[PDB]
């Protein structure tokens, strides 16, 4: 969620020199999901996710091909 | 008595008197081509030579006279004329817009209610955060289907994507906040264990600290009043004055090539056409000056807001002060001669290709 | 500008004149008061003495030139009425008027599709000329330099609508009294201001030229007294009243016994000297309060006296009566707020936009001259001030809503200085809040302090029907207020005395039966009054009660309250009750709207219209009940066959309209021919009651019951399916049968008469026979119903116009109707 | 019309209103909709022992104007005796 997405970012910005993979899943995943969607915490928190170069983002929860992902 | 509240700070009169449009209109735009002058001399600058150095100009409602002003300025002995010209327009809109909706007493029970309810002192424009217009448009068409004619509201300003301002009578924006108030959910509640589609909408509204309905049909009899004084004191804005591409606030056109009156234009967009600033701000840019009014919490800020990943700098041109995130600069970075001065937004689609 | 303020000379060899200027004028042209002086070289100590003889006549042509626009001339009699020129109010005066006083309320800002009005304190804009012309005759003779305004005062007349531009509006004023005060000379002046020939609002001023006055020739008063009340008792009262010349009645005869009398007199005065009066008239009408509360006109007081030193009618009135106060005060008062508020730093505006051109506030060397602490402030503006605080505080900004303003000009106040304004609601007055106002300067000292009278939110009174009764119902009221105490005991004693119970009796003890017993010529009597009792429709009701019954005997299950006979009295008086507790606090508006459901129609007719007095009304209640109990068929139990039932179309389907409801009903009670139809529309689609036999309800319910637990000319033979399924599942029970319920129909509980439906037809124009024994046709008031009356049957505010007569037929035909709108031109003339 | 026979129809109209009022339905939407609406009523008071009429007028208005009492910023208050003696006699605790 948007609180967990802020708590990656604290920890990347505590040591910005280590790589912290940031691997968003939403709610349509399989296994135990959340309730969030997938795309609106994205377009809410890339920017903030951005401003860190040492996090890299990893899309997730409902890909199975190079067409929908590309 | 601008000069004697400025020695004197105690026979300044009350901030409701200076908020009033009379006074406020003409001494926003003295403050933003104040800030013009400061950012000019100390560039070592002629006004003319400042605005060579800008690819275009624009302006939020009122600051759109200043823009115009700005783009005539050639040199600093002639630069009081095109002061002058802004002060004029300026002044003459502030009265004749006062004049056709002044303010009136609000029933202490509106304003107790609103305040009770953490809501601002009712005022003739509320912004709304966090629905789009389509969404604030059928709000707006509920209320006003009760509502005569005369007391109608309307969206005023698109100032982005889920940010808008809806204009109109102080109370009938009230009766608007109470509908609104009647949809809206606490922030504190907690939503995370609710499916998304099912959650209800978290969205904030806010009376402005402004003293009149702009871009509404209350104002729409001052127009030609103030057409006829502009006249009357040889107030006009020819497209062969102007160096620089002006911005039109309601399609974002260059005014320059406008057939018509261009100052008729520039007082119809501030009295009844709504803004829409994205289609104004369309334009292309590394960076954007702000000499607005607000420091911070300006227009700077908002089209930034507006236009972040983008690639796209501001600078608030009138406020010196440090960002922490660094994201939009301050008065500091336009007289940085090191690199500091020049600073780049991200653009991601390049950043991360 | 540098202008010339005083002229100091020698008149002649002997006379200094020094000649005061004022250059704020009406025309423009500086006016002078040359005030004389005489030099006597010869008196070194004091050489310098005024010239005394026609000083004020000096003095008043100053202010005559300053005020009035006409030729000057004080020979004119102060006991005549003063005519005022025409006055149209226009935008820009009620702007320039409400900007020097500043009142921001939005009735007095011009906005589209809205028309302006006038703020209250105009009225002194329009009168002043008239007002202040009062003052001026020879005969009421004082120093206009020395003049003190006391109080000032506003009173719209009831049902007339406040200034609005556009209105031309007439003034009329008159001098209500002139008295020598030791200390003084106090002038009262009424203003009147007509709009179109009917009066608008009266205007009341009070002036004081201070100084030493002997003059009492001259002076007269006029008060109007209070309301004096006495009751009658004894034969001993009637002798001491008929002793008195001035009791005068119409009819000599009159039986005053075990009557309410009101007085309301006014007194005319004329002084001789300080202490004595020359001449003492107190004159008035004498009226008789009425079963219904009413009071009718039966004499005059007039009383007729030379020298005196007293009133004798007003003293005995006084002794003997008791005094009817109008303003009742609330328990404790309430706080409204303490605002702040500032003088102007000068006074030519509100004296530009008044009229009120006075040296004093606008000029030092003349306020210097008056020994006044400086150019003080117009008392007016200050009264207009605090009047645009209550208004905004007071009346939430409802211009409107002010109704009375009244001000007392105690201490001076001067430009430049902060007030302090504390508001508070202390009383009722006729449906109007009593506000209290006081203000101090910063010295902490009391400048201004006034009244005013505020209307309450429009108002609607709904009196609930029967369905709520309770052991103990209305009795706390009825152990303190003293009108519910007197509607109960009025009601209980009528009775007792015609039935041989006590209402209150059932009310308080809810007995299971109750028997009444006709030994003795009182039990005759009762009995007789019994056995008067029919159901034209002639059967008798009491069918046992005959000339050989000792006694009869009321009965019932669980308690006679909740019997219809007994139940409709019970709810009709507590209701009565409360209304007129209500009343007697000051607190019904007297333009509230009114309505009943069911037998609340009857409660609201008494209690707003007092259409019948609460003997008359306890009857109608009590035959109206007893009625409904003998109109079913009821078998040796007391079980009939018809019932109600509560219906909720939203909880049997969520798309099941009123329309869809109404279908059903009809059809239910058309494919199978029994009497059910809907008696009550309560809420839309979420509370309605149909009434019909209890077996034809059963059926009903469980269509309803089919259509909630299924998803439900094609249409109507499709319901004529469901309607003959449940119709044989329920008429196979006894007739006396059960009805359950459904997911959404609830019956009633005691209920067994279908009341309010087509099946009480036929026994109603008997029924209207009654009721016009017992309301009387002088003691309807229309002016109390029209517009106000919401009748139940035409869902529409009462009107008496052909339309409304045309409606009622409409629902039911009526034979009195038809003539009426057929000859309705001949009343029309 | 005279007011001597404006009284004598009224008389009619009322007596005839009230003779046919037990044999007709209870028109209480109507009525409701005409004080609530037409009247733009901003009190409301109920005289009886029961809150009975005050629930139906709170029903109807959480049904028919939510929206025009917001836009019209009427805040109506309903009454009942039995309950809200405090706000009806202007008594309010200390
Ligand atoms: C069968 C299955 C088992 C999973 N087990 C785990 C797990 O043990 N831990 C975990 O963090 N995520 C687990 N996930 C979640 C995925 O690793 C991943 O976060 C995401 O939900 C995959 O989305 P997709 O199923 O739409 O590709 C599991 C998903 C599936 C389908």
């Amino acid at each position: 969620s948007i609180d967990a997405i802020s708590q990656v970012i604290n920890i990347a910005k505590a040591h910005p020199n280590f790589p912290i993979a940031l691997q968003w899943t939403g709610g349509r995943g399989g296994g135990h999901h959340s309730f969030e969607d997938a795309h609106t915490p994205m377009l809410q928190m890339y920017s903030k996710i951005r401003r860190h170069p040492n996090i890299m983002l990893i899309f997730g929860s409902g890909f199975g091909s190079a067409d929908d992902t590309y | 008595n601008i000069l004697e509240w400025l020695e004197n700070p105690s026979n300044t009169p009350d901030k409701d008197y200076l908020l009033s449009i009379p006074i406020s209109c003409p001494l926003i735009g003295v403050i933003q081509l104040a800030h013009y002058v400061v950012t000019a001399k100390l560039l070592g600058f002629t006004p003319g030579e400042l605005r060579s150095y800008l690819k275009g100009a624009t302006g939020h409602s009122q600051g759109l006279v200043t823009a115009v002003a700005i783009a005539e300025t050639d040199s600093w002995e002639s630069f009081f004329v095109s002061v002058r010209k802004a002060i004029t327009v300026l002044f003459f809109i502030g009265v004749r817009c006062y004049e056709a909706y002044p303010n009136t007493s609000l029933p202490p029970s509106i304003l107790e209610d609103s305040l009770e309810n953490n809501e601002g002192v009712p005022s003739p424009m509320l912004s709304i955060s966090n629905l789009t217009q389509e969404q604030v448009q059928d709000y707006v068409n509920k209320t006003n289907s009760h509502l005569p004619a005369g007391k109608q509201v309307e969206i005023s300003l698109v100032n982005g994507a889920k940010n808008l301002v809806v204009s109109g009578p102080p109370q009938s924006l009230y009766g608007l906040n109470l509908t609104l108030r009647k949809a809206k959910a606490p922030s504190g509640l907690d939503q995370s264990r609710i499916p998304f589609s099912e959650r209800k909408l978290k969205f904030s509204n806010r009376f402005l600290p402004v003293a009149s309905p702009f871009h509404s049909h209350l104002l729409v009899p001052a127009s030609d009043l103030i057409n006829k004084d502009l006249v009357k004191n040889n107030v006009s804005f020819n497209a062969k004055d102007i160096q620089i591409p002006v911005y039109d606030t309601f399609d974002g056109s260059d005014l320059r090539v406008l057939s018509g009156s261009i100052s008729e234009r520039i007082v119809d967009c501030i009295i009844r056409l709504p803004v829409k600033w994205e289609t104004t701000t369309q334009f292309k840019a590394t960076h954007i000056l702000d000499f607005g009014p607000g420091g911070a919490s300006g227009l700077g800020v908002l089209t930034h807001r507006n236009k972040d990943g983008t690639g796209v700098r501001v600078i608030v041109a009138g406020t010196l002060d440090i960002n922490p995130d660094d994201d939009y600069g301050f008065k500091q970075e336009i007289f940085d001669v090191t690199s500091n001065g020049l600073k780049k937004n991200p653009n991601w689609l390049e950043e991360y290709h | 500008e540098l202008k010339p303020t005083v002229i100091l000379k020698l008149l002649k060899e002997n006379i200094i004149q020094m000649e005061m200027i004022e250059n704020r004028t009406m025309d423009g042209k500086p006016v002078s008061l040359p005030l004389l002086y005489n030099f006597n070289p010869d008196n070194g100590f004091a050489p310098i003495s005024e010239v005394m003889e026609d000083r004020n006549q000096r003095i008043k042509e100053m202010y005559w030139k300053l005020w009035i626009d006409e030729p000057f001339n004080l020979d004119f009699d102060p006991r005549d009425v003063i005519k005022g020129k025409d006055f149209e109010i226009t935008a820009k005066e009620v702007y320039d008027f409400t900007h020097a006083v500043g009142n921001n309320c939005e009735d007095f800002v011009s906005r589209p599709d809205r028309t302006m009005l006038a703020p209250m304190d105009f009225a002194i804009v329009v009168g002043w000329r008239a007002i202040i012309k009062a003052i001026f005759p020879n005969t009421v003779d004082g120093d206009l330099l020395k003049l003190v305004h006391l109080s000032n005062g506003y009173k719209m007349i009831p049902g007339a609508k406040p200034l609005q531009v556009g209105d031309v509006v007439s003034t009329t004023a008159v001098i209500e009294s002139v008295v020598n005060q030791p200390t003084g000379k106090i002038v009262d002046v009424v203003g009147t201001l007509s709009r179109n020939g009917k009066p608008v609002m009266e205007v009341t001023s009070s002036f004081f030229y201070r100084g030493n006055y002997t003059d009492f020739e001259n002076t007269f008063q006029k008060t109007v007294e209070p309301v004096y009340q006495m009751h009658i008792k004894t034969s001993k009262d009637i002798a001491v009243l008929r002793s008195k010349e001035w009791f005068q009645l119409d009819d000599e005869d009159f039986d005053l016994l075990n009557k309410t009398l009101t007085f309301e007199t006014e007194t005319e005065v004329t002084f001789k000297n300080a202490n004595i009066f020359s001449s003492v008239k107190c004159f008035g009408p004498i009226k008789v309060e009425l079963p219904t509360k009413e009071t009718v006109e039966i004499g005059i007081v007039d009383y007729e006296a030379g020298a005196s030193h007293g009133n004798p009618v007003v003293d005995f009135l006084k002794r003997n009566g008791s005094t009817l106060e109008q303003k009742v005060n609330l328990e404790n008062p309430i706080p409204i707020a303490v605002l702040d508020s500032y003088t102007p730093s000068t006074n030519e505006p509100y004296a530009r936009v008044s009229g009120d051109l006075n040296p004093i506030h606008v000029s030092r060397h003349f306020a210097s001259y008056a020994n006044l602490p400086g150019t003080i402030t117009h008392g007016m503006f200050s009264s207009a001030s605090v009047r645009a605080l209550i208004e905004n505080w007071a009346a939430d900004s409802v211009s409107s809503r002010v109704r009375g303003y009244t001000c007392q000009f105690v201490d001076m106040v001067l430009p430049n200085t902060a007030l302090k304004t504390s508001i508070q609601h202390v009383g009722m007055i006729n449906g109007r809040k009593l506000i209290k106002f006081e203000t101090r300067n910063e010295d902490d000292v009391v400048v201004l302090t006034g009244e005013a009278e505020i209307e309450q939110p429009v108002t609607t009174f709904v009196f609930t029907g029967q369905g709520s009764q309770e052991q103990g119902m209305g009795m706390d009221l009825y152990k303190t207020s003293k009108a519910a105490q007197d509607v109960w005991n009025r009601a209980d004693n009528h009775f007792k005395d015609t039935y041989g119970f006590s209402i209150l009796d059932i009310v308080i003890n809810n007995p299971v039966n109750l028997t009444i017993h006709f030994g003795g010529e009182k039990g005759k009597r009762i009995r007789e009054n019994y056995s008067a009792m029919i159901f034209e429709t002639t059967e008798k009701i009491f069918k046992e009660i005959n000339e050989h019954s000792t006694s009869y005997t009321f009965r019932s299950e669980k308690g006679l309250l909740s019997a219809t006979q007994f139940t409709q009295p019970a709810l009709t008086l507590m209701e009565k009750a409360a209304f007129e507790d209500l009343k007697s606090k000051g607190l019904i508006p007297a333009d509230a709207t009114f309505a009943g459901h069911s037998l609340g129609e009857y409660a609201a007719l008494a209690s707003l219209a007092d259409v019948m007095s609460i003997e008359s009304l306890v009857e109608v209640v009590f035959y109206r009940g007893m009625t409904m109990q003998v109109a079913v068929p009821r078998d040796e139990l007391g079980r009939s066959n018809y019932g109600m039932i509560a219906i909720n179309p939203g909880r049997v389907a969520a798309s099941f309209s009123q329309e869809a409801l109404q279908y059903v009903v009809e059809r239910v009670g058309k494919r199978t021919g029994w009497l059910v139809e809907i008696v009550n529309y309560n809420v839309e689609n979420q509370q309605y009651v149909a009434a019909g036999d209890l077996r034809a309800l059963d059926t009903v319910t469980n269509v309803l019951n089919f259509i909630k637990l299924q998803k439900i000319e094609e249409v109507e033979g499709h319901l004529f399916e469901i309607i003959d399924e449940a119709s044989k599942k329920s008429a196979v029970k006894p007739r006396p049968l059960k009805l359950e319920r459904g997911f959404a129909c609830i019956p009633l509980v005691g209920i067994s008469v279908p009341f309010h439906s087509t099946y009480l037809m036929n026994g109603v124009k008997p029924f209207k026979s009654f009721l016009k024994k017992n309301i009387i046709k002088e003691n309807v008031k229309v002016a109390r119903l029209a517009g106000k009356y919401i009748p139940n049957l035409t869902a529409k505010p009462f009107q008496v116009t052909k339309e409304y007569f045309q409606d009622v037929y409409d629902l039911t035909g009526s034979e009195p109707i038809k003539e009426i709108i057929d000859n309705w031109e001949k009343y029309e003339q | 019309m005279k007011p001597e026979v404006e009284q004598e129809l009224a008389h009619i109209l009322l007596t005839e209103l009230l003779a046919y009022q037990f044999a007709s339905p209870v028109r209480w939407i109507e009525t409701q909709d005409v004080f609530l609406k037409d009247f733009n009523t901003e009190r409301v008071v109920e005289i009886g022992p029961s809150p009975t009429l005050a629930g139906m007028a709170q029903r109807t208005l959480k049904n028919k104007y939510e929206s025009y009492d917001a836009a019209l910023s009427l805040h109506r208050e309903i009454l009942c005796y039995s309950k809200d003696a405090k706000e009806i006699y202007y008594t309010p605790d200390p």
